């Protein structure tokens, strides 16, 4: 029937929104590389920030995946 | 933590002083140096050097050129060929010399002479912008 | 046969026999691909 | 110049662009390329000559 | 109707595509003289500049392909430039010709890398300082890359040249369809067409150079 | 690479021009002493 | 019959828009890494700006999610 | 009954266009962080410029959101 | 009937394209902040370029909206 | 009936493609601001490079408007 | 059937989430180039980071592809 | 009759994901330009990295195109 069809389509659409997480993770770790090349004495703390940044951007992507599994499997 | 030595060939302004921020006009842009600033070494262009004391007060100078070195131990060395407090300059002479330099630029046809005229122009432009 | 291989094959011999051997293998591969494409069509 | 009676003949080194650029200890100095090092070495030549003259 | 300029041309029933593909070398006259005319002078200057650009980065074994890579860039650039004249048929818009250019050269380079170099050929699929838990994944990626390099070569030429031509033709139609309407807008569309023509000249040369440079890099990674 | 370095100049000449320009803009109460203190007297052989 | 299907498809399409906040958060924290590796004594104020930037970029993302939850449930 | 479905899907599409303003606000405030770390004495004017840039990016995002709400309610 | 429905869907799809102008305005004003922090004496000319940037990027976005409306009402 | 509907939807989806042109123009003119703050004496060469980059981004947008019109008119 | 049709469309949609990982790999390797131009004596450490960054960004992309297959084959 | 239609739509959707590789290659070669303008003595190694980055970023795009063909021709 039509509703499960739309559930498939909406799950795919919702999953599209992980591209932002991918791009943000790329930016965070590229800036970690650059800032470590510039001030290698701050490495540890820099890595800290990277982790934080990573953990935040991915989080947004996770919400997207959540909505996907909210449509394809829950509601 | 910042030990700041600011000096001219004939006069010392700071010597191991403990300031908290210094703004310098480097040939690759302006920047402000605080403690633990990343080590760098640059050469200056004409412009204002604003030194911020630990107690909020600031001292403005005008440096013509020279060098700046921020080191790994938070020691900053600013060495200006011609450092001058702002009360020793006048706006009228800066403007008149800028006009003369612009005229000699629109006249000159060489490349290195034109480079020197442009250096004088930008120096007097920094003077005018800094005075008022 | 004469003056052709004097002006075509004597100059191009060092390349056809020595340098382009792998190019000849790859051109056999390309011909195989083109035959599989035209045959499945 | 040491004192009114004593002076000592000293010697100071003068480095080229290739010496300060190729040094591994200079990798911690940010925002550096060959042009800023050239300007810095020229100015430091003038500075060491001035210091020697004043001594 | 729209892709009529990419159909194999025929004059009186014969395959004129053969003449169109054999014509480019006719524009490169050679001479045994020491001091010769302006055409050969300018062309020899261009060929020397091109050889020094493409071939200086290679070792003594990759420099045996100087003839091949200079011939490739000259042939592709002249074909792409002659494809800009009115009503012309451009053979580099064809996926067949571009596949036959791409697969032999890439395959020759990779076979040259697997005949000698075999240790380094198999080592190239893994970057030098790759961490351990990622060694499998970066072998699935690199491998498929090495397997799309030929196609992604040919298509990159075809899809580009074709597209360019299409765009120009469409803009041409615009001007025609706007000739019986407001003339300032027709002149604006014509200026867009002129800018597109200059861009298409540049893209002809750039695509020749990039096809040849990618073949050159595949050769450099295997000598 | 600044415009004057492309023109063949050096940072010593740049500094000289900039310091002379900063001196010319001094009010005459300081100008004479400033041009005396920083004036060159050495000659080349 | 078609309204619920279109609601699923529109909810997926709407939650696509979180990619922007993901990328913006990546940029904000990469810039935090870089600006801190330059002048670490400002580490407080820098971080402050980061938070602000974060809270604004993510804000846009929430709007998208809002419309999603406005399409999926409130209609 | 197909018009309401189309309005849902078109509103989801329309609100996709907010990712641009999200990423743009991220860029504006990351550049604010970097420019403040370089020249911490221009803080007020740098923040003025950041406010202006964020206002314009948010304006584009709100144009997308208002097209979405125009389709969804006011046809 | 179906034509108006697809007009709604197509206007939504077309106004997706203002994300590019949002991101571009973000980039332009972030780079204005950065370049003014480096050379705060060019504050005027820099801003001019920023204006020009905000005049071109937004134009593209506006084009999208135009197309959207041209699909929704005119043609 | 359904063919004109799909033509409208495809025209919208194809004009989505100039978001990249908008973002690229933003990037070009932001980098122009930065490079001019760096070396303000190369104003003419930097502006000419910016004009070239803007033209090429607009060409990449033209390649999307071409397919938009090939969908809408010459099916 | 209409469920398999929507499986196709939903997989095609979910595959768009790899654009993020593509752009993120681009960013990580551009920043590796920049950080190696700055401090070429850390070429090992930097490169480690680079791969790590890559390994994470592509990771998100893989999820999307994985999701796509789990709409095409799993359910 | 309808599944081929969905195959067309899913193939178009799946090939949308090459935008990420376009942007990533742009970033890689822009950073090659910048890092070579900063340290022209590493021109070889820098360039090497670029190729690597390119060959990886583009890889993701081909992934997308792969799925596109695997929806359009195989199943
Ligand atoms: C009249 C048209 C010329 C057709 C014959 C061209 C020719 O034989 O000149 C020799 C011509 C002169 O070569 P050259 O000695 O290098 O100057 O040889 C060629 O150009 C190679 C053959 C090209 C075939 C063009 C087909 C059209």
């Amino acid at each position: 029937d039509i509703d499960t069809a739309a559930k498939f389509i909406g799950a795919g659409a919702a999953t599209v929104g992980v591209a932002g997480s991918g791009a943000g993770i790329g930016t965070v770790f590229g800036s970690l590389i650059i800032g470590y090349a510039r001030n290698p004495s701050l490495k540890q703390q820099l890595f800290s920030y990277a982790i934080l940044g990573f953990a935040l951007s991915e989080a947004m992507g996770l919400f997207c995946l959540m909505v996907a599994f909210l449509i394809l499997f829950a509601m | 933590q910042m030990s700041f030595t600011f000096a001219s060939p004939t006069q010392v302004f700071f010597n191991g002083a403990n300031v908290r921020q210094v703004d310098v006009p480097t040939l690759t842009g302006a920047f402000g140096i605080l403690a633990a600033h990343v080590p760098t070494l640059q050469v200056l262009r004409p412009g204002l050097v604003v030194v911020h004391a630990e107690d909020g007060t600031t001292s403005k100078y005008f440096v013509s050129s020279g060098s700046i070195a921020v080191n790994a131990d938070s020691s900053v060395q600013l060495l200006a060929e011609e450092a001058v407090t702002l009360d020793m300059l006048d706006l009228g002479a800066a403007k008149a010399n800028l006009e003369k330099a612009q005229a000699e630029l629109v006249g000159t046809a060489d490349e290195a002479t034109r480079a020197e005229i442009q250096i004088r122009i930008e120096a007097n432009e920094a003077l005018v912008k800094a005075l008022e | 046969l004469q003056s052709i291989i004097k002006n075509i094959w004597i100059p191009m011999k060092p390349y056809y026999t020595k340098v382009y051997q792998e190019i000849w293998i790859g051109m056999g591969l390309m011909g195989f691909i083109v035959y599989k494409i035209r045959a499945a069509d | 110049f040491r004192s009114v009676i004593s002076y000592k003949t000293e010697e100071k080194p003068i480095f080229s662009l290739n010496t300060v650029a190729s040094a591994d200890s200079m990798s911690i100095y940010d925002d550096i390329d060959a042009d800023v090092l050239q300007n810095y070495q020229e100015y430091n030549l003038a500075n060491i000559i001035y210091y020697s003259l004043k001594e | 109707n729209l892709f009529a300029s990419f159909i194999a041309p025929t004059i009186l029933g014969l395959p004129a595509a053969v003449l169109i593909i054999l014509f480019p070398p006719l524009l490169i006259p050679t001479s045994k003289y020491l001091i010769n005319n302006r055409l050969i002078t300018t062309q020899q200057w261009l060929i020397k500049l091109t050889s020094k650009q493409m071939m200086t980065m290679h070792n003594t074994k990759g420099r045996t392909w100087s003839l091949m890579l200079v011939s490739l860039i000259i042939f592709i650039a002249t074909t792409n430039l002659l494809g800009l004249l009115p009503h012309s048929f451009t053979p580099t818009t064809q996926l067949s010709m571009n596949l036959a250019m791409a697969i032999p050269l890439w395959a020759g380079t990779v076979i040259m890398g697997f005949r000698s170099k075999i240790k380094n050929a198999l080592a190239h699929f893994l970057p030098q300082g790759t961490p351990t838990p990622l060694i499998p994944m970066l072998v699935i990626i690199e491998t498929i890359s090495l397997l799309i390099q030929p196609m992604a070569l040919a298509v990159r030429l075809t899809a580009n040249i074709t597209a360019g031509h299409l765009l120009m033709h469409l803009i041409g139609s615009a001007t025609l369809a706007m000739s019986t309407i407001n003339l300032p807008s027709t002149l604006i569309i014509f200026t867009i067409l002129i800018l597109l023509t200059i861009l298409e000249i540049a893209v002809a040369l750039i695509q020749a150079y990039v096809f040849t440079l990618l073949v050159s890099l595949y050769l450099h990674d295997n000598t | 690479v600044a415009y004057w370095r492309q023109a063949g100049l050096s940072y010593i000449r740049y500094s000289q021009i900039c310091a002379k320009a900063v001196r010319d803009a001094l009010k005459t109460e300081f100008k004479a002493n400033a041009e005396k203190t920083s004036g060159s007297n050495v000659k080349i052989v």
